[PDB]
């Protein structure tokens, strides 16, 4: 498949922000702080919420986002995690990893904290929604998950990379677990076949903390349109 | 230094990720005005000069 980089749905350093502190083509909200090399979407303070969302909708039949991040905290346990989004509406603020609930589209949730105590975190969960469902925070969305994997994405020596691919109606999540600086050491995490999602949508990324709090940094969000 | 080398030096000076391609975010910074006018300039450059439609302007595309 031919790849086309899409600058309007992307961000990265070393000049990530403009002189007025904004991220070109993206809105940010809550506790998210953009700087020239990264966005600290949610700092390691208590009860933080932050998000960054594209100003306009993308209209791509197939696409691929590469997100480079680091989730860092003092503990062997941290909270709450980070979310990557494709949705009809901008979910700038809300109780769902910093973004609005009741979204129409797909969230990919990198959930650090085991709210249900099943000893199955950190976890990566893919949750489709049609604008009506309330994210089940206290059970880590386990009943709402179309697919998921167990993957410790916290406190890694190099930035973690997630590659989220929507090709021919299948959504695939590949993860590079940050053990090396080789950008292409991706391993399979999860996939949903025959997934149908809005035709147009904003891309987004958000994070939150609670009583426990990690720093959630996103270094880059790079979007490609795929044709074939 | 020749003019062509001066042009190559500008290309490389805005290639922050060192991949020998200039994308739209790299192009944006070269324009050291509203986000809408910026989008129109960058889309313009891509429309006119990105001959293979990969979203990048390589050095050949940059030279003309
Ligand atoms: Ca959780
Ligand atoms: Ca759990
Ligand atoms: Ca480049
Ligand atoms: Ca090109
Ligand atoms: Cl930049």
């Amino acid at each position: 498949p031919h790849r086309r980089f899409e600058y309007k749905y992307s961000f990265k350093g070393p000049h990530l922000v403009q002189s007025d502190g904004t991220v070109p083509f993206w809105a940010h909200a809550g506790n998210a702080i953009p700087s020239s090399d990264q966005i600290r979407v949610a700092p390691s303070l208590k009860s933080q919420r932050g998000s960054v969302w594209t100003k306009t909708k993308a209209a791509f039949e197939n696409w691929e986002v590469e997100v480079t991040f680091r989730v860092t905290g003092r503990g062997r346990i941290g909270a709450d995690g980070l979310a990557i989004w494709y949705a009809e509406n901008q979910g700038l603020e809300g109780p769902v990893f910093g973004s609005a609930d009741l979204w129409n589209g797909v969230g990919i949730f990198f959930d650090s904290f085991d709210n249900d105590g099943k000893k199955n975190n950190p976890a990566i969960v893919i949750i489709g929604n049609n604008g009506q469902i309330h994210y089940d925070h206290q059970n880590d969305g386990a009943s709402q998950a179309l697919a998921s994997c167990q993957r410790d994405f916290r406190n890694k020596p190099y930035p973690v990379r997630a590659k989220i691919t929507y090709y021919q109606n299948t959504l695939t999540v590949m993860i590079n677990n940050g053990f090396t600086p080789d950008k292409n050491d991706y391993e399979f995490c999860a996939k949903v076949e025959n997934m149908i999602i809005p035709a147009q949508g904003h891309f987004g990324i958000s994070a939150a903390t609670g009583g426990l709090a990690d720093d959630h940094d996103v270094l880059s969000f790079l979007t490609f349109q795929l044709t074939e | 230094m020749s003019p062509q080398e001066l042009q190559l030096h500008y290309f490389k000076m805005h290639d922050y990720d060192g991949n020998n391609l200039l994308d739209g975010l790299e192009l944006s910074t070269a324009i050291t005005m509203s986000e809408d006018e910026l989008i129109n300039i960058i889309d313009g450059v891509l429309r006119d000069d990105d001959k293979n439609n990969d979203g990048y302007i390589d050095y050949a595309e940059f030279a003309k």
